């Protein structure tokens, strides 16, 4: 990810295949595969693609040329320079020609034509046209860039006026409304185009990026609402992402979906947002996770298909994140489970337990290691989000089925194994379990473990005293009380709860080897101290009076000067 | 089943009573409902539902109808009650808990009740859905 | 704090709910596949207390060594350092500016007040992140109140921390 080493490999490759003065097929095929991973592992800007498509295009590659061209295109929105190279690759073409060609010109006009330098483009698709005899479509075309707010529209206009001899102006009066509006788009425009143009220029900083500059022209085309902007605020947003930014799409997506535009256009920023942003962002995406499932009631088959895809997707880059396998599991069973109040209760129950069943099949073959890879739940689970499939089945046989044997059976058997057995929703749900029959023996059990053999953040362990606190006094008494407590561990319901509130492994049942001792004014640092082995500071002056008081004995005189440090900061972290 | 009545002793569940009834100048008014609805048996369940649900229902005391715990801690009351079997109590909450909120304070309630749906009633959470949109 | 020792499943929220009761806590950060973490407390005291409390604790099946670190900052200044071997010199993290009255040391807050500013109270915290919030008698509630939201949410699974 050395990507301006790899600049220069990539660089290095094509002047050694230009070096060599021949085809270079073996570095021809390096450097051709060093393009493939440069693009493959960064954003691919215009002036690489370019130059990966002028080699390309020199070593006779048109289809192929027409390929990295899409991918390319996929990865520049405002990249009318590729769009013109495009353009001239698609003028020269077979049998399906003056329809591909004309297919990129329509393309073209849909990716890049809104902005004020795309005025090359529409020339050119004058130029193709008017190479055909189309003169209909040539004044089509003509129409369509009259009604553009672009740089040069009054160029145009007048071009438009004078190559048209045989039908200038057939339809006068809408011809000049649209170029007077077009005109006053741009005056408009020319404001903040303006602050752009004279404020962009590399100069390694925030000017480089234009940035408030960028935010407020965007901003500008957030209000002005005139449905333009639906072309023209990607106009905007294209020109605002070539130099991705995170706010800028959700500034972007939140007024698609304030406009209230068809879904698929929503979705499609959200795709393009999901592959070009870098990972670790978490937050654009978990937004479209949302998205999917406040739109899944109007389609109900599209979006569970969206979903799934987009959650694998996030469990291959995110592993340790929990809440993509619970927002898994309720959309599997509010889609491929559907039940209703309606029907009848023998089909009711037996959603619910085939439910028990593809859960409990799932976790038995990911113990064994059995990964069905027809189902896709055991595609999807993982030591870290295996506790919470065991708590979704622990749910659902407790809650749904009523059946408590089962779910004591599963308590048991699940409480042993390492994956799960310090995990907090499985501990959360047996409190619940146990706090829902009254039963004081398992929680007293539970609260004593919960230093020991539980091992909960501490968090969650000062909830669990806390509310079990709350539990105990104000649901039992003072016999059950004192039958609790035995004197062999000095454990008591209310008292022992709050000595150890914030102490983790605290247990209530020569002192100078000890590592409290060694280390006691300063901590991480140890030091031997000088101590008087017979130290009579305890003894009272009329009991000393009494015998003639022993010379002192000593203990540790030589290490007053010694004191070691056990660096593990440098040793496990800088010397690695 | 011995199950020693804690906060439902009339001496006790009077206080509790005249606290609830402050409705916004006291400050603890959730933890309290949010203790009070811990019995789990179908005679206690009984007496939380009819004495301090059914009756801030049918005082529409705005405070606590508008919030989102209340609610919460009215489904979580009988979702968790032993005695009722699951039909019966899913039945009870959509069918007959659900309607009675206002759909002008559905802006205050759905996002609690959602997170009561999803976390139990996964099939159910279409109809919460339709009934507040 | 250097946590050292990390199983690599644990991330920077649940370790964040770890070391959390201890005090404030300025930062928490873990180092990619370092198996090591950080932990930046506000105070002195809290620290302390955070390396005698859980020190050894098994944070996801594998024992932890805690010991005293260096920031993000200084260990990038030390390891450049350490490439050129020039100086490896330290400098020192900032203090409070003593005296300061209202602030109880290692005492945490979670979320119209009219402070008297009596003694016992505690007039002054930090805000969990950063800001300067003055404490009430009312966020004695509050805490409460969310602790009982993650009982109920994370017990489903909303929150594994």
């Amino acid at each position: 990810a050395l990507r301006g080493l790899d600049t220069q490999f990539l660089q290095d490759n094509t002047a050694l295949v230009q070096a060599y003065r021949g085809l270079d097929w073996s570095d021809i095929s390096s450097l051709t595969q060093m393009v493939d991973v440069i693009e493959q592992t960064v954003v691919k800007y215009g002036n690489p693609n370019d130059s990966i498509k002028l080699a390309l295009e020199t070593i006779l590659w048109q289809i192929l040329r027409k390929y990295p061209l899409l991918f390319g295109f996929w990865k520049r929105f405002a990249t009318i320079e590729y769009q013109l190279f495009g353009l001239k690759k698609s003028i020269a073409v077979l049998a399906t020609s003056v329809k591909w060609f004309p297919t990129s010109l329509e393309l073209w006009c849909d990716y890049l034509n809104v902005l004020c330098v795309n005025n090359p483009n529409e020339t050119d698709f004058i130029r193709n046209n008017f190479e055909i005899a189309k003169d209909l479509i040539g004044k089509q075309f003509l129409s369509h860039p009259f009604w553009d707010k672009f740089i040069e529209f009054e160029v145009g206009q007048k071009n438009w006026h004078n190559v048209q001899r045989i039908y200038e102006y057939i339809i006068e009066v809408p011809l000049h409304q649209y170029a007077r509006f077009f005109t006053s788009y741009k005056k408009f425009l020319n404001e903040k185009n303006l602050k752009t143009t004279r404020n962009i220029d590399i100069v390694l900083r925030k000017t480089q990026t234009t940035v408030n500059e960028i935010w407020q022209f965007e901003s500008k085309i957030k209000q002005p609402f005139f449905n333009l902007g639906q072309v023209l605020n990607d106009d905007l947003e294209n020109w605002s992402r070539y130099l991705y930014h995170e706010n800028t799409w959700m500034m972007y997506i939140k007024w698609l979906t304030k406009k209230n535009i068809s879904d698929e256009v929503v979705v499609d920023i959200y795709q393009k947002a999901n592959t070009f942003l870098p990972l670790d962002f978490k937050t654009l995406r978990y937004d479209f996770l949302r998205f999917l499932k406040r739109k899944y009631r109007s389609n109900n088959t599209l979006f569970n298909n969206i979903f799934n895809e987009t959650v694998s997707r996030y469990l291959k880059i995110w592993p340790n994140d929990i809440l993509l396998m619970t927002e898994y599991l309720c959309m599997l069973k509010r889609h491929s489970f559907k039940n209703s109040l309606d029907q009848s209760p023998k089909e009711i129950l037996e959603k619910q337990t085939s439910f028990t069943k593809i859960l409990e099949t799932s976790i038995t073959n990911y113990i064994n290691n059995q990964i069905d890879a027809k189902v896709h739940l055991q595609t999807l689970i993982n030591d870290k989000n295996l506790s919470i499939v065991v708590v979704e089945l622990i749910k659902t046989t407790w809650l749904v089925l009523k059946n408590n044997m089962q779910t004591r059976k599963y308590f048991n058997l699940y409480q042993k194994n390492i994956l799960i057995k310090n995990s907090v929703p499985f501990w959360l749900t047996y409190y619940k379990f146990e706090k829902s029959n009254v039963n004081f023996t398992k929680l007293n059990k539970f609260i004593r473990e919960l230093g020991v053999e539980i091992y909960l953040p501490t968090t969650v362990m000062n909830d669990i005293l806390t509310d079990y606190k709350t539990f105990y006094l104000t649901h039992s008494n003072i016999v059950t009380y004192e039958s609790s407590i035995i004197d062999s561990n000095t454990f008591d319901p209310i008292l022992y709860p709050e000595l150890k509130m914030s102490n983790p492994k605290y247990d209530p049942v020569d002192w100078h080897k000890k590592t409290e001792w060694k280390e006691a004014g300063h901590i991480g640092i140890t030091t031997e101290r000088p101590q008087i082995s017979n130290s009579i500071i305890e003894c009272n002056s009329g009991t000393l009076i009494q015998k003639p008081i022993s010379l002192p004995n000593f203990r540790n005189l030589e290490k007053i000067n010694q004191v070691k440090i056990n660096d593990l900061y440098t040793e496990e972290f800088l010397k690695e | 089943d011995s199950q020693s009545n804690g906060l439902l002793n009339k001496e006790l569940f009077d206080k509790v009573w005249k606290r609830l009834s402050c409705k916004e100048k006291k400050s603890g008014q959730e933890i309290l409902l949010n203790n009070l609805v811990q019995f789990y048996s179908k005679d206690t369940v009984e007496f939380v539902e009819k004495n301090i649900f059914q009756k801030i229902i049918e005082f529409g005391w705005e405070y606590y109808l508008q919030n989102g715990m209340f609610w919460n801690c009215y489904c979580r009351l009988i979702y968790f009650d032993t005695s009722r079997s699951y039909l019966d109590k899913r039945q009870y909450i959509v069918r007959k808990i659900w309607p009675q909120i206002d759909k002008k304070f559905a802006q205050s309630v759905l996002p609690s009740l959602t997170e009561f749906c999803e976390s139990y009633f996964p099939e159910e959470m279409d109809t919460l859905e339709e009934m507040f949109t | 704090v250097f946590i050292g020792g990390l199983s690599s499943l644990v991330t920077e929220d649940e370790l964040r709910a770890y070391f959390q009761p201890f005090g404030t806590i300025v930062y928490v950060k873990i180092p990619v596949g370092k198996c090591c973490g950080f932990v930046q407390y506000v105070d002195r005291l809290s620290a302390e207390a955070a390396i005698a409390g859980m020190q050894g604790f098994p944070i996801a099946n594998s024992r932890v060594r805690l010991s005293w670190g260096r920031s993000a900052k200084q260990t990038a200044l030390l390891q450049q350092a350490m490439l050129s071997n020039s100086l490896q010199v330290q400098q020192q993290q900032p203090g409070l500016q003593q005296p300061n009255y209202g602030y109880i040391p290692s005492s945490t807050c979670e979320a119209n007040v009219s402070s008297t500013m009596l003694p016992g109270c505690q007039i002054l915290n930090y805000s969990n992140p950063q800001q300067v919030i003055m404490q009430g008698s009312e966020a004695v509630v509050n805490s409460t109140n969310a602790m009982l939201n993650r009982l109920e949410q994370g017990s489903n699974g909303f929150m594994f921390a």
